[PDB]
This record gives C-alpha cells, structure tokens and sequence, in this order.
C-alpha cells in the first residue's frame, strides 16, 4: 500500500520477486533546492542556428 | 568575503564564485558559534546580521 | 503511520514512551467555523501612534 505523503513529495518503491514480501521504497521531495538532478548534461547549441 | 543566510530557510552559502541555495521545511536557524583561528596578522572579523 | 486524511484538514500525535506500542492522534479540522480558536487574546493597540 502507498503511504500518505506529502503534497509536493513522490513516491516510488521496487524490489518484489523474491519469493518473501519485502520490498523497497522511496519519497523523493523536490523542495525548492534550485539544483536540478538529472542525466545527460547537456552538450552545446549549434552556432549560427 | 563570503557568508552565509538563513532567512525564512532560505539556506544561501555564498561563495564569490558561487552560491548554494537550498530550503528546508523542519528547518530553522537561531543560534551562531563563531569560532577564530589562534592567531591573525591583522584583526579578524566575524558579523552576525 | 499517518492516515489519509481530507484535504484542509490536520494532524497530530503524541505519547509514546511508555514501553508498549500504543499512543494518541488527533485530527483537527479547520472547516470554516469563523471562531478562530487561539492563546493570548489581544490586549490593547495603545492609542495615539
């Protein structure tokens, strides 16, 4: 069951499949930090386009 | 010069290179320990706004 | 666990530390009664500023 959580936070979990009823969980919160947290930094714009 | 802010947990940590900025929500901030080198050439100096 | 709860509404919980698992929550509601409900009730604006 997914628990309550905050109205801004998100959840994800995994890690079924192994023949016992644990599990893993996560809560991400994306509070206002200004860095984003992603892949593929991104390279260069194309001059002159 | 550098310092640091916390007003309503916006948490800043400048730098004259960079900032870094973060809010924290079960975040707050009241108390300043200021410690000093054992000795300096010249006055060192600390400020608490 | 916090329960699901609706979505103006608050909540709150206390006591444990008793060596058993047992303990108290509360849920306050907020729905419009336009009685606020406070400590301190005002004392005076002096007069003349």
């Amino acid at each position: 069951v997914t628990p309550y959580l905050k109205p801004y936070e998100c959840f994800g979990w995994s890690w079924n499949d192994n023949q016992d009823s644990i599990y893993d969980w996560w809560i991400a919160d994306f509070v206002s930090t200004g860095a984003f947290v992603c892949e593929s930094n991104p390279e260069a714009p194309k001059t002159g386009v | 010069m550098f310092g640091v802010t916390w007003y309503n947990d916006l948490v800043r940590i400048v730098f004259p290179p960079t900032v870094l900025e973060m809010q924290l929500d079960g975040l707050q901030w009241e108390r300043v320990q200021f410690n000093s080198p054992v000795n300096a050439g010249h006055a060192t100096r600390f400020n608490v706004v």
